[PDB]
């Protein structure tokens, strides 16, 4: 997994690859790692995939109820505080490593959070098995006062470094841009540099190839009238 | 304990269970009956860790007898086997699990059919024409796979069972001191006193 | 200390009446009028913003509340009781449904959960019933648009159109004459404004009237773009200006 | 010792043109010992199909649990649960046992009754959802299934062509796994007809 | 302290009656009438909705007839909210039994369970009883078609034909007069509707004031079907039997 | 007639214990007033020290709940301090859990919810107090939110509480009818305090010395109370024009 | 009247009637006397029988080697409170290797009784106690009331007709306080004190109960022929 | 990590490096290790980042609630709250915290709370993995009642050496000055302190 | 009516009659006072000698909390002891967490909230005591008085019990005649006089005087009992003033 977060002029961008694995095997070739906590607060997860999914969904649920209770749009610091206190209580047994980014009435924010409950602040961050490849790109090309277009470019370049150089990462680049005073724009499959080539042969079988012992209709309908 | 076998024939279920009880160095008993009648037409044999086997079997017996009195009705072999499975599935994630494997032989009076269920200590249930627990299957299944017919008489089932026990007595390192054999059919449960 | 009231405070009287529930309904009768009308392509719920003082900012007091993106609620009776029920209703929509099925509950089932909470305050130890009647409007994929009333007893009923509180008897008669199964949402809003004018004494404008609809999906209110299946909330609260525009065509 | 490979078995699911297919082997074993050749691993609740691999006691328990939950769902909702909704229910149910999990590999397959859209999904033992467009695999021969499916699969196969593809994927994967085989079943699922076919295969 | 305000819901009267149970039964006598009739080839459940309105959405409405599982249904007379609490508990019990034994729960076992819950509220806890009476219509393979009733005391009994709610005295006399043992479902449908038509406090019996259900082995072959009648289907059976 | 002793409904659908708690609210015979400026929120309250043996510095009905939120109470001091301690605990817990300062309106709602519970649960009595919360909220700006024993709460442009609330309320109403704006159009908080005192003098018809008043001021990022000498400087400016 | 239904209710004059009713149970009880010098402390108690076939109810209970009490009122309540004192004396010895001060023992009894006067559901204790002891500050005598009020005294009496013994001790104050190093004379003064509370009946061999504690004297109870010497 | 706090004539100054490592990887090279628990009571954190952040947040909550009830807490009080959390939960925590604060009555104070949860009031304190390398330097160069400029130089030079020798320390040198005048943040970059 | 039968019930006036009845028990008790001096506080109490059999100086009424706070009360003595026990727990937990000894205003609220809590439910009875307490902390001397309702304020002088009106009048004279302040030694003398003067409301039985004090200069900010020569000197000063 490769995930990055990058601050820019009027907001923040996050990005991720689309490969999920069980050991050396690729379970899904087009996984969605960019999760929504709230409309304008998004996060990307590395580590145990169920934990990052589960934790995002729990805090996202509680954030929504909090927003309704307070009549205020949710803040990134609230998501951060709730995530870290939940994770700290479970002493690293919930294996969620997240980059959290978003905009709110206070401004634009970018945080990282680790499974044991520690958090950090930054202008550019990377997490996952391809984080070192991504951070190499970020440390080479990051500058202060990036534009929206420059930040999207930098973020996707950092994910590409993970895709090509980290075996744990691959396939496509997903991006989400969160700008102040605007709707967050989720860009699913922003880059597609890994389409499989046409196979040499068709493996469609002739009909009747497989040996069959018994056929029967399965009743999926409910008990009928009359 | 050690060897427990089961075979479902045309009109009955036959359960065979070893008589030996061994506490490490010595054989303390050679006439132990490793079974409990759960209801008039349902029998359960068992094997596993000492103490837990009888404790579990008697606990199940008590519960089925309680159900029988409350409803004035005998549960089907399928229903009893499902109750037993759930208890073992519950047990496997307990503080100290029941280390007990069972066979349930019953005659369903509604369907007029014999039924044999094999359940291990994890709560793994399967309905089978013949079954076993432990190493018993390793020695006997090749004989059962060859000779077994669904239309066998009770007498033919006993003869095939004798061949299985003979193979066990030949190739098994442990002396299990023979088997007690019990038949479950439409008339209930009876013990074959010469085997 | 300890709550030593572990016994029921609502009990059957010799005539079979549950006194505290009847008295709760009496409190609802004294409450300000609220109504709901169901159209073919939407539902409308409305009420009067009876401001306690002109120095009070009545925009900060919300009588019509979002429960889920597709479900809204209004009341008649005791305001504080309503507010806490809205908090519990919002939470139970998540805990007993969204955290299980990954989607918001259908209107009828959320209503069922709110009803259960109100029933329990009628039987549990050391509590009185809630002094409110709720009108809950909503939409979901398989049931379409719907409108429900929930009473202090916990009983709930589905309506084509109805009214509760102060002038409910007169308002329900007014709605019976105007309602048909071919009404468009704008027609239902028009009828809602006409019906509500009868029970209002003083000022009748966008600042004194609270009105919300369950209608089309609002992608402009979603807060993000990129997911085709997510098309936005169906609940929308009308602005002061939007109400006044429809009061000229009244 | 490893709970997910004591009993053995496999499940595979595939999408086609206006159809889905789900298939499984029939073996239940105690490590090396074959115990049952009639242990079906696919279940259905209305029109939603669920395959489960892994520890057999948990397979049985979870089937009973999801029958329980989908029956209550139907009574309250007054409609049959859909594949997308059921997928979330499986995920939620598995994660609630985060630190004492069921040792299983579930697979959901079905067609949404309102949209007509084919749907498949997979999970790890702890609830993480894999929602693939093409295919989902699970069990002790999952590596073999991934290899078969990746090469044999093509999109938009007609029901009777999809049957051949998924059957050959299962059969040849199972024959390279000691703990899988002893029979096989394939479900071909269309919007309002489902056909079940038992396959002839080697019994070793 | 708090004792001052305790009504003591679980005490005997000097005559040996339970005050709250008796008063709950008084409440139920004002609820809409519900009737159950058992035939050789099925069971009928008929019930009257209480003084309705033209603006009530009938096709999505349910206040009388509830499904407990595929084989068992109930007719309600009393507080609807109280009934839904018990109904949900009964639905869970049925599923608990199905999970445990892998067989559908026998009708009486479900009835006994709900009745025991009602009993508890009369003996301990200091809470008011549930103001609900049920008619249970169900089928199992032991006793076949069965009708039961339970009331706030937690007592339950079996019936060939029975009514609960308003005007039960008049309704029971009419049922006792025309009921025969060899009766069929179609005849029982007619009897139920005729009885409601005579006992009703309304001016006339119409489709919008009724809820109707049948449990038939009129399901293709060796199985049982539950049919909760739609508003149009209640309108048709009213014309067929010659009431409207 | 035990429906009058605990919080259950009377035959008229009324809660008498709640109504009687409103009456306890005026037991101190003190009037309070709150107004909003451009950048601030001011709250003033009468101060009465009837005993010469009292230490006048400890006699107060204004509370610093958090750095940003102030609270004035109308009602007996025991119930006032009960509410004050709870509000302080709630505000601190909010900041810890959600990572930002609890808003004035949110605290008001929370305390209003707690009050609602006392009107529904029999074992708990209502508190005989009215709570006026003030702040300069980072999102909503100058804020006044007031809670009562019924569990009711709402925002205010300005507000008054006490035995003579109506006289003060009408006086404030008439001013805002003239100006046609929702606040006091003034730059400095000093002049907003002067406005508040002047209009209380006009409404009650009484003059005030430095010891007769108690003043709380909310600005961006802090709430504070004025000393007697700060109030004296305010009174001098009022008299000199 | 309307305010005596439970211990959680003040009357309009600020009285607690349930506590006052508990105080009344002591007045019905048999008389018991307490007095001390600077070296010793003595309890004298008139035991009460049911009839001529019955035994005489015991009045004096030992709490430790250096402490004990006499009771008047509900005897089971005295058993509860004396058990508590036994435990507290014992806690002090085990944890701190320290004999529990008589004054501190009085404070503990006060607090235990108080909790039963301010809470719903409970009831006040229905017994009065006279605690004697010898600790690091010499001889001590305490009087306990179930209202919670504990008082340190030179001498006192509680129970029926206790006023006669109390007046006698008030006269004799200057004499009996000086009886140092003479246990027999101090008991004589106590027996003479309790005699001022007798009517119709006199002190017999199974009627009288005496206890003493002092400088080199563990708490010991005398009954039967052991008190014939003082009759 | 290299952290220190030093009392001087006008108050107290806290100092820290900015490096956070996961093994040999620098997970954050611009970390802020100087954390605010009250207006003029700050702390330096060492050990588990999760533990010290959790503790600091709880202390900030406790002192905020203290202030609302009892007014401004003393530095001793803040240290006591830190100690209570560290001592009672010693089995489950890995935290080494230096507490520094300014009162007007007590002026500048420094308390160090090592692993076990003991408290030690000192004129100055050093902690973290890098502190081992500057025990000699700090002991030789520390004086009481230094000026602000002298104390800045002392901390700058000290942490410069700690960074030079400790691989777990590095980045920028952050400092927070606590006096009557207020709260001042300082930052010093590698090109400045490496040439010292 | 019936509003006065149960605690925590509001009357139609908005009054808690049970709390008002608790005040009657306080008014029935012996006189106790408190005087705030230049650098500390002085407490004094009237102890009625019911009988000659009472051991002089043994039945101590004034109680210490921590080492810097003194407490005295009038009314039901056991209720006062219960309140002081709680106060001692509150002071201990404060010092445990925050190290510093509990400030007097902080301590005042701890007692206040606890007493107020006994007016919230019908399952408990209000406290039948008014408590005068205080001491020295970092901000100087503080004197408080706390009523059955939970109400408390800071005081220059305080009095409660049967002779409170007499005592209050005497305290008011001291406030007027000493705007600059009173010394600790003066306050002990004055406290003795006021109790002797307040004893006219309890003139039937004779009494025993008990005094305590906390002063920055005289006791190092610790609570101590006035004993021996200093007590006798105060008794002599008091006896001289009544004659
Ligand atoms: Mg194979
Ligand atoms: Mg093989
Ligand atoms: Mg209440
Ligand atoms: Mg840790
Ligand atoms: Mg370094």
């Amino acid at each position: 997994t490769t995930i990055v977060g990058v601050k820019f002029n009027n907001g923040v961008v996050i990005a991720a690859d689309t490969r999920s694995t069980q050991g050396p095997i690729v379970a899904d070739k087009n996984c969605a790692k960019l999760h929504r906590i709230s409309p304008k607060i998004w996060c990307a997860g590395a580590g145990t995939a169920a934990d990052t999914e589960a934790v995002t969904q729990l805090i996202g649920s509680n954030i929504e109820l909090h927003s309704l209770y307070t009549s205020r749009e949710p803040r990134v610091v609230s998501a951060l505080q709730m995530l870290k206190q939940h994770l700290f209580k479970y002493q690293g047994h919930i294996g969620a490593y997240l980059i959290v980014a978003g905009v709110d009435p206070t401004g634009s924010h970018l945080f990282s959070i680790h499974a044991h409950g520690s958090t950090d602040v930054g202008y550019y961050l990377s997490l996952g098995s391809g984080s070192l490849a991504a951070m190499a790109v970020l440390e080479s090309h990051w500058k202060q006062d990036l534009t929206k277009e420059e930040a999207i470019k930098l973020a996707s370049d950092a994910i590409q470094a993970g895709i090509w150089n980290d075996l744990g990462s691959g396939s496509n680049v997903d991006v989400c841009v969160m700008e102040i005073g605007k709707d967050a724009e989720y860009l699913r499959n922003y880059l597609t540099p890994n389409v499989r080539e046409e196979k040499q042969k068709s493996y469609k079988f002739p009909r009747g190839t497989t040996a069959v012992l018994k056929e029967s209709i399965v009743n999926i309908c409910d008990i009928q009238e009359e | 304990m050690d060897i427990i076998l089961g075979i479902r024939v045309q009109d009955s279920v036959i359960l065979a269970s070893s008589k030996a009880v061994t506490r490490g160095i010595s054989v303390l008993k050679d006439s132990d009956d490793k079974t409990r009648q759960l209801s008039p037409h349902t029998l359960m044999s068992f094997a596993g860790e000492a103490g837990d086997t009888v404790q579990f079997a008697e606990y199940i017996q008590a519960n089925i007898q309680l159900y029988s009195i409350r409803e004035d009705y005998e549960l089907s072999p399928q229903a009893v086997s499902s109750f037993v499975r759930q208890e073992l599935a519950k047990s496997i994630r307990s503080r100290r699990p029941y280390q007990v494997n069972v066979l349930i032989g019953g005659y369903d009076k509604k369907k007029n059919k014999p039924e044999l269920y094999q359940i291990d200590y994890l709560g793994t249930k399967v309905e089978l024409p013949y079954g076993a627990h432990g190493y018993s299957g390793f020695y006997t299944f090749s004989l059962l796979d060859h000779h077994y017919r669904p239309d066998m008489t009770t007498e033919e089932g006993l003869d095939l069972l004798k061949l299985c026990v003979q193979e066990l007595e030949k190739r098994m390192p442990m002396d299990f001191k023979g088997v007690i054999v019990k038949i479950v059919d439409k008339d209930g449960i009876r013990q074959v006193d010469d085997f | 200390m300890t709550d030593r009231y572990s016994f029921s405070l609502t009990t059957f009287s010799p005539s079979g009446k549950l006194g505290q529930i009847d008295y709760a309904l009496t409190a609802v009768k004294q409450g300000v009028t609220s109504l709901g009308i169901k159209a073919t392509n939407g539902v409308v719920i409305a009420t009067e913003k009876k401001s306690s003082s002109p120095l009070a900012m009545s925009e900060t007091l919300s009588k019509v509340s979002l429960l889920t993106p597709d479900i809204g609620a209004v009341y008649s009776g005791m305001g504080p009781d309503y507010r806490v029920l809205v908090d519990k209703s919002r939470k139970v929509a998540h805990t007993s449904y969204k955290r299980i099925y990954g989607e918001y509950p259908p209107t009828k089932l959320l209503v069922s959960e709110v009803a259960k909470i109100m029933q329990e305050a009628t039987q549990s130890g050391g509590v009185r019933p809630f002094g409110v009647s709720l009108l809950i409007a909503g939409h979901d994929e398989f049931n379409g648009f719907s409108l429900y009333q929930v009473d202090p007893s916990g009983s709930y009923f589905p309506w084509k159109a109805t009214a509760i509180g102060k002038g409910s008897v007169a308002a329900k008669t007014f709605l019976e004459k105007r309602w048909n199964d071919e009404l468009e949402l704008e027609d239902a809003i028009h009828i809602a404004l006409l019906t509500l004018k009868e029970s209002v004494e003083g000022e009748f404008n966008g600042d004194t009237i609270e009105l919300a609809i369950i209608g089309d999906e609002n992608p402009d209110l979603l807060g993000y773009t990129g997911i085709p299946t997510d098309k936005g909330p169906r609940f929308r609260k009308l602005t002061s200006q939007e109400i006044n525009d429809r009061l000229e065509a009244l | 010792s490893d709970p997910s490979s004591i009993n053995g078995g496999i499940v595979v699911a595939m999408t086609g043109k206006d159809c889905v297919a789900i298939a499984c082997d029939l073996r239940l074993g105690s490590q090396s010992l074959g115990v049952s050749n009639k242990f079906e691993k696919i279940f259905h609740y209305g029109h939603v199909f669920l395959g489960i691999t892994g520890l057999a006691t948990d397979v049985t328990t979870l089937n009973e649990m999801f029958r329980y939950k989908t029956n209550l769902y139907k009574l309250k909702e007054e409609r049959a649960i859909e594949p997308e909704t059921f997928t979330q229910l499986v995920s939620s149910s598995l994660y609630e046992r985060r630190f004492g999990p069921y040792f299983v590999g579930p697979v959901v397959a079905g067609i949404n009754s309102k949209s007509g859209k084919p749907f498949i999904a997979g999970f790890d033992l702890i609830g993480c959802i894999d929602e693939a467009k093409d295919f989902i695999v699970s069990g002790t021969a999952s590596d073999q299934l991934f290899g078969m499916c990746e090469s044999l699969y093509e999109p938009n196969l007609e029901p009777e062509d999809l049957f051949e593809t998924i059957s050959q994927a299962l059969l040849n994967a199972a024959d390279r796994d000691a703990l899988s085989g002893w029979g096989a079943v394939v479900y071909i699922i269309k919007k309002d007809e489902v056909v079940k076919r038992y396959l002839k295969m080697r019994q070793d | 302290g708090s004792r001052r305000y305790d009504s003591r819901t679980t005490i005997f009267s000097p005559e040996g009656r339970l005050y709250q149970v008796e008063y709950a039964l008084e409440s139920i006598s004002h609820a809409g009438t519900a009737i159950g009739i058992m035939a050789s080839d099925g069971i009928v459940l008929a019930a009257e909705r209480k003084v309705t309105s033209t603006l009530l959405e009938q096709d999505t409405s349910t206040e009388k007839l509830y499904k407990l599982n595929d084989k068992i249904a109930v007719a309600v007379a009393g507080l609807t909210a109280d009934a839904e609490i018990l109904i949900n508990t009964a639905r869970i019990h049925a599923q608990n039994y199905l999970k445990t034994y892998n067989e559908d729960i026998p009708v009486e076992i479900l009835v006994r369970r709900l009745s025991d819950i009602k009993q508890g509220y009369t003996q301990h806890g200091g809470l008011r009883p549930f103001g609900v009476s049920f008619i249970y219509a169900g089928y199992d393979d032991r006793y076949g078609y069965q009708l039961y009733t339970s009331n706030p005391s937690g007592n339950y009994t079996g019936w060939k034909a029975i009514s609960v709610g308003a005007n039960t005295s008049a309704a029971q006399t009419l049922l006792q007069m025309d009921y025969k043992d060899d009766m069929k479902v179609d005849d029982a449908i007619e009897l139920a509707l005729k009885t409601l038509s005579k006992t009703t406090d309304s001016s006339a019996l119409t489709y919008d004031r009724l809820e109707f259900a049948t449990i038939r082995k009129g399901a293709n072959d060796g199985e049982v079907y539950q049919k909760i009648f739609k508003p149009q289907e209640i309108k048709d059976i009213l014309v067929k039997t010659g009431i409207t | 007639g035990y429906d009058r002793h605990i919080t259950i409904f009377s035959p008229e659908g009324r809660l008498y214990q709640v109504e009687y708690a409103f009456k306890a609210t005026n037991q101190t015979n003190i009037n309070s007033l709150a107004v909003r400026g451009k950048d601030c929120t001011v709250v003033i309250s009468q101060k009465k020290v009837p005993d010469k043996l009292l230490d006048p510095t400890t006699v107060s009905y204004i509370f610093c709940i958090s750095r940003t939120i102030g609270m004035v109470v109308n009602g007996p001091i025991p119930d006032a301090r009960n509410a004050a301690l709870r509000a302080k605990a709630e505000a601190a817990e909010f900041r810890y859990k959600y990572g930002y300062d609890m808003p004035c309106d949110v605290l008001a709602k929370r305390m209003a919810n707690l009050s609602q519970i006392y009107t529904q649960r029999a074992y708990m009595r209502p508190l005989g107090v009215i709570l006026t919360f003030v702040s300069v909220d980072e999102e909503l700006g100058p804020s006044i939110y007031k809670t009562d024993p019924a569990g009711y709460y709402v925002g205010y442009k300005a507000t008054a509480t006490g035995p003579k609330q109506q006289e003060i309320t009408t006086n404030l109403e008439n001013h805002f009818k003239k100006s046609k704006i929702d606040h006091i159009n003034e730059e400095s908080w000093e002049k907003v305090v002067e406005f508040a005192i002047t209009h209380m003098i006009d409404a009650l018809g009484t003059e005030f010395s430095k010891n007769d008043l108690e003043v709380g001021v909310a600005t961006k990022d802090k709430f504070f109370t004025l000393s007697a000498e700060n109030i004296e400087e305010r009174l001098v400016a009022i008299a000199e024009q | 009247n309307n305010y005596d239904g439970d211990t959680v209710t003040f009357s309009p004059t600020g009285r607690l009637f349930q506590v006052e009713y508990a105080l009344e149970a002591i007045k019905q009880g048999s008389v018991t006397v307490g007095l001390r010098s600077n070296t010793h402390a003595v309890l004298v108690a008139l035991k009460r029988n049911a009839d001529e076939l019955s035994s005489y109810q015991k009045k004096i209970i030992k709490c430790d080697e250096h402490m004990g009490l006499s009771l008047a009122g509900l005897a089971p309540d005295a058993r509860v409170l004396s058990n508590y004192l036994r435990q507290q004396c014992n806690y002090s010895s085990l944890v701190f290797n320290r004999k529990l001060a008589v004054e501190r023992a009085g404070h503990l009894l006060c607090d235990k009784a108080q909790k039963n006067t301010q809470s719903y559901g409970g009831r006040p204790y229905g017994v009065g106690l006279l605690i004697i002891g010898y600790d690091k500050s010499g001889a001590h005598l305490l009087e306990f009331q179930p209202s919670g009020n504990v008082t340190e005294l030179y001498g006192t009496a509680i129970g029926a007709r206790s006023q006669g013994a109390k007046t006698y001790l008030e006269r004799t104050l200057d004499t009996f306080i000086k009886i140092d190093g003479n246990p027999d004379e101090l008991i004589k003064a106590g027996v003479e004190a309790i005699s001022q509370s007798l009517r119709d009946e006199s002190l017999t061999v199974d009627n009288l109960s005496i206890a003493i504690v002092g400088k080199d004297t563990p708490f010991t109870i005398y009954d039967g022929e052991a008190v014939a010497k003082y009759i | 990590t290299s952290i220190m706090a030093v009392t001087f004539k006008d108050g107290v100054i806290l100092g820290a490096d900015s490096r956070t490592t996961t093994g040999a990887y620098i997970a954050n090279r611009v970390t802020d290790k100087l954390t605010r628990v009250h207006d003029k009571i700050w702390c330096c954190r060492s050990g588990s980042a999760a533990d010290t952040q959790a503790i600091a947040d709880i202390v900030q909550y406790h002192l905020e609630l203290y202030t609302s009830q009892y007014g401004t807490p003393s530095t001793e009080t803040a240290a006591s709250v830190f100690k209570e959390l560290c001592y009672e939960n010693k089995d489950n925590l890995t935290a080494g915290i230096i507490v520094a604060g300014y009162d007007d009555k007590n002026k500048g104070e420094v308390y160090t709370i090592p692993l076990g949860g003991s408290v030690h009031k000192l004129p100055y304190a050093i902690a973290g993995s890098g502190s081992t390398f500057i025990y000699g330097y700090c002991d030789k160069n520390f004086r009481e009642n230094m000026s602000k400029e002298e104390t800045v130089d002392f901390i700058k030079h000290s942490l410069s050496q700690a960074i030079k020798w400790d691989g777990s320390s590095g980045g920028v040198i952050r400092m927070v000055v606590l006096t009557a005048a207020g709260v001042e943040r300082l930052i010093f970059y590698p090109d400045e302190y490496e040439q010292l | 009516t019936g509003y006065d039968l149960s605690n925590s019930v509001f009357s139609p006036d908005g009054r808690n009659f049970q709390v008002e009845y608790a005040v009657k028990a306080v008014e029935n008790g012996t006189t106790s006072i408190g005087i705030k001096c230049n650098d500390g506080v002085v407490f004094a109490v009237e102890k009625l000698i019911t009988s000659k059999l009472l051991v002089p100086q043994k039945n101590v009424k004034i109680q210490v909390v921590d080492r810097h706070i003194g407490c005295v009360y009038s009314g039901l003595i056991p209720d006062g002891r219960h309140l002081v026990n709680r106060g001692r727990e509150e002071a201990a937990s404060f010092k445990k967490l925050y190290k510093t000894p509990i400030p007097i205003p902080a301590f005042a609220d701890r007692l206040g909230q606890y007493v107020q809590a006994h007016t919230l439910y019908n399952s408990v009875r209000p406290f039948g005591v008014s408590t005068i307490f205080g001491g020295v902390d970092k901000n100087g001397a503080h004197l408080y008085m706390l009523e059955p309702s939970g109400s408390y304020w800071g005081y220059k002088g305080a009095a409660t019990g049967k002779g409170r009106q007499s005592a209050k009048a005497e305290l008011e004279k001291l406030v007027d005649h000493h705007p600059e302040g009173l010394s600790a030694r003066e306050a002990v003398k004055q406290a003795a006089k006021i109790i002797y003067l307040a004893h006219e409301d309890n003139k039937e039985k004779d009494f025993e005087l008990e005094i305590s004090w906390c002063s920055l200069s005289e006791t190092n900010g610790l609570h101590k009992f006035v004993k021996g020569d200093l007590l006798q000197e105060a008794i002599d000063f008091a006896q001289k003033e009544i004659n």
